[PDB]
């Protein structure tokens, strides 16, 4: 039974430079009858089925572009994607078809490397609608930023909440290769009518001091 | 091409039913040709399940997934099966079909997969996310408490994408799915455009149109 | 210059698994599409390799291994399998890069009084190496006792018939197989694709 590590998780390369993934076997997949590693490489994108693109460890699938190549023995192997294109952003997996089972690694993730940009911030209160049914949630939007890293702070009344949000963010955009993200504040329509200030506070590597967004219930 | 697997419909199930989906090989040459079986789950890597050769029914299974589903073949025409006795809500995810002319050989033909849905539904509640009061204002729809994905959300009947982000939806810990959808717009146009988003949901045939407006 | 599939694929009379026949396949030019393009064969099963992806790739030798078992018996010609036929007459390396092809061959090999020319052996002090091929006909100590080449009590000889008649049910009529391999090495390649 072989199990397969890849490395690293994530990676950002420029457009135009060069991207190396490692995949680790835990033992040898060489057949020595014709001097060949059985190790694949695969790439998957959102609502695809994944695509052949190497094999028997460094050779070409058809319909792969020549900056594409495979290298390793033994137990090491490469995944080189020279001259990083904007499609090429995916998911890579390295599959060994040495013997059954057939396994797969745990995937790597390829981004493209842009400049910093800070986010549009905005708040929103819970409707009118929403507190008729006895719940209020309060959404805070960070559009169009990079990197994706950002802390953002609930307050109400000046107090941090914690353990009672969810954040969501949005896929890399094709245009501009930005981020977006929301942060929801739920808590009883109770709670929500027990204080006043409900405020958005957005730390960023764009913004050289913490951007905060806030309202006053009902105002 | 040398070998296309066609895949069984998108299966919408009930916990504790049975399912069997199927995959058939269009092309010559079909003799040689071994076919697995790979899951993925939503958001999450591929699985290899097992494989079998139509031609003798010889089947291999990974141990994650041994006495868990049949794979069956029909040789007569070409088919792989894939079916389960007792459906989880555990067995929600895609499911590809993978061929190869070949054992110890790459997996070079894909199907566009098999989704399978093992769930009851809801259908969401659509709440305004009012702009407030130059330059450009947001505003968006909350579709909340939901299941199962997807929701597909759109403005004006489809007459507004530019500068859309429909987020990805999150499970909350009701087990009920939320997500928020937002656009922003010029400042200018909150007297005059109006905007509608309009939230369908097939699973639970709820289909929603709001009006979102400033709060005067 | 084609490679010479047919001469082995329908020569007229086969051999018993036992003395396994091969075919050296060398300088010449192989079109293995008329194999899978065939409708005729009960059984294609490769290993470590893609009979539709090597119409443009060369080897340095390929060997075509031909013989005849039974049905119950081709799922034996296979890397990691046991048996009468892997242990004692044919065997293969578990990292074997092929093809086996099978096929029915009930209207071939049968007679109505039973077909007795194709054999099998039965005993060996020791399993078969890969690609080994034993045609002795000693007689097999099964006992304490031993034989001087005389057959009796704990003394058998070696080699059993199969009893192809017609009337066998699917499993006992006899089936032909061959068995392409393949092997590269830091040598001149001399079998090629058509490509």
């Amino acid at each position: 039974d072989i199990q397969l590590t890849q490395s690293p998780d994530s990676l950002a390369v420029s457009l135009g430079e060069r991207a190396t993934i490692n995949c680790k076997s835990s033992q040898s997949v060489l057949y020595s009858s014709i001097n060949k590693n059985y190790l694949a490489w695969y790439q998957q994108k959102p609502g695809q089925p994944p695509k052949l693109l190497i094999y028997w460890a460094s050779t070409r699938e058809s319909g792969v572009p020549d900056r594409f190549s495979g290298s390793g023995s033994g137990t090491d192997f490469t995944l080189t994607i020279s001259s990083l294109q904007a499609e090429d952003v995916a998911v890579y997996y390295c599959q060994q078809y040495y013997s059954t089972p057939y396994t797969f690694g745990q995937g790597t993730k390829v981004e493209i490397k842009r400049t910093v940009a800070a986010p549009s911030v905005f708040i929103f209160p819970p409707s009118d609608e929403q507190l008729k049914s006895g719940t209020a949630s309060v959404v805070c939007l960070l559009n169009n930023f990079y990197p994706r890293e950002a802390k953002v702070q609930w307050k109400v009344d000046n107090a941090l909440q914690s353990g009672n949000s969810q954040e969501s963010v949005t896929e890399q955009d094709s245009k501009d290769s930005t981020y977006s993200l929301s942060s929801t504040l739920t808590l009883s329509k109770a709670d929500y009518e027990k204080h006043k200030v409900y405020a958005c506070e957005v730390t960023h590597q764009g913004l050289s001091s913490p951007v905060t967004k806030s309202f006053n219930r009902g105002e | 091409t040398q070998m296309q697997l066609v895949q069984s419909g998108t299966e919408v199930k009930k916990p504790g039913e049975s399912l069997k989906i199927s995959c058939k090989g269009s092309g010559y040459g079909f003799i040689t040709y071994w076919i697995g079986w790979v899951r993925q789950m939503p958001g999450k890597g591929l699985e290899w399940m097992g494989i079998i050769y139509p031609g003798d029914s010889e089947t291999r299974y990974s141990p994650s997934f041994q006495g868990q589903v049949t794979i069956s073949a029909d040789k007569s025409i070409n088919t792989a099966y894939l079916q389960w006795s007792s459906l989880k809500a555990s067995d929600t995810a895609i499911y590809y079909c993978a061929g190869g002319s070949g054992i110890s050989t790459p997996m070079d033909v894909w199907g566009q997969g098999t989704t399978v849905t093992v769930a009851s539904t809801k259908g969401p509640s659509v709440f305004p996310l009012a702009p407030s009061s130059g330059g450009t204002a947001a505003l968006g729809c909350l579709v909340k408490d939901y299941f199962p994905e997807p929701v597909t959300v759109s403005w004006n009947s489809g007459a507004l994408t530019s500068g859309v982000h429909t987020f990805p939806a999150v499970l909350q810990s009701s087990g009920l799915y939320s997500l928020s959808s937002v656009v922003t717009v010029p400042s200018s146009s909150l007297g005059t455009q109006t905007y509608i988003c309009n939230v369908n949901h097939k699973p639970s045939n709820t289909k929603v149109d709001k009006k979102v407006e400033p709060k005067s | 210059n084609l490679c010479p599939f047919g001469e082995v694929f329908n020569a007229t009379r086969f051999a018993s698994v036992y003395a396994w026949n091969r075919k050296r396949i060398s300088n010449c030019v192989a079109d293995y599409s008329v194999l899978y393009n065939s409708a005729s064969f009960s059984t294609f099963k490769c290993y470590g390799v893609s009979p539709t992806k090597l119409n443009d790739l060369c080897f340095t030798n390929v060997y075509a291994d031909s013989f005849v078992i039974r049905g119950d018996e081709v799922r034996q010609i296979a890397p990691g399998q046991t048996g009468k036929i892997a242990d004692y007459n044919y065997k293969l390396p578990d990292d074997f890069t092929g093809c086996v092809i099978a096929w029915n061959s009930n209207n071939l090999d049968s007679k109505v009084g039973g077909n007795y020319n194709y054999l099998y052996r039965l005993f060996r002090k020791s399993n078969l190496k890969p690609f080994e091929r034993d045609i002795s006909t000693e007689i097999y100590q099964a006992g304490s006792t031993p034989c001087n080449g005389v057959e009796g009590f704990n003394c058998y000889f070696p080699l059993q018939s199969y009893g192809f008649q017609p009337t066998n049910g699917v499993g006992y009529q006899p089936y032909r197989v061959v068995v392409l391999s393949f092997e590269l090495l830091h040598a001149p390649a001399t079998v090629c694709g058509p490509k």
